[PDB]
């Protein structure tokens, strides 16, 4: 039972470690795309809206 | 091409690395959980830590 | 009688565990050694350009 509790505690802390890693890495990778918009060029749009 | 790595590939390799690390972690947690006194001795330092 | 049988079974389990530890070391070392033996020569040759 002691060994099982140790495994549970390791499982608990490593869940938060893994969640932070997954969320932060995915967010960074996709925020790289969120800031890759077409540059605001000094031109009119190709197709008049 | 190989001038850079696309975002899709980067994300897939990242999640594959994360899944590999989580597999290693699950193996470690299983190894710790299933220790029996007939094979392993009760390490008191790690017990105090955890 | 059950206790004696369980002790002998535990000896078998101990042998299996020792084999597993040795093989963990061997297989991780082989992973590293093969990863180097397949690529390192060419990568050194290209770095030495
Ligand atoms: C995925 C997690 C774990 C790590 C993320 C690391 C970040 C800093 C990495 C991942 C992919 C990387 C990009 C991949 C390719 C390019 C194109 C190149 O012409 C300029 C650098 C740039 C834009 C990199 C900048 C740094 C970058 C955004
Ligand atoms: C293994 C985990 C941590 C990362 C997974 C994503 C991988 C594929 C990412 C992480 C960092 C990235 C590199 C970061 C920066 C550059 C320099 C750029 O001029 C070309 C692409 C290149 C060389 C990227 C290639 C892809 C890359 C190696």
């Amino acid at each position: 039972s002691d060994w099982v509790r140790m495994g549970n505690a390791l499982d608990n802390i490593c869940f938060w470690a893994a969640l932070v890693l997954f969320s932060v890495g995915s967010s960074l990778i996709f925020l790289g795309a969120y800031f890759n918009r077409v540059p605001d060029l000094p031109y009119a749009p190709c197709i008049q809206p | 091409t190989s001038l850079s790595v696309p975002l899709l590939g980067r994300f897939l390799i990242f999640v594959m690395v994360v899944a590999t690390l989580i597999v290693m972690n699950c193996v470690i947690v299983l190894n710790v959980s299933q220790r029996t006194p007939t094979t392993h001795a009760m390490s008191p330092r790690l017990r105090h830590v955890l | 009688s059950d206790q004696e049988s369980n002790n002998a079974a535990a000896e078998w389990k101990y042998v299996a565990m020792v084999m597993d530890h040795i093989l963990l070391g061997v297989f991780m070392l082989v992973c590293i050694i093969g990863t180097l033996a397949v690529f390192a020569g060419r990568l050194i040759e290209l770095n030495q350009q």
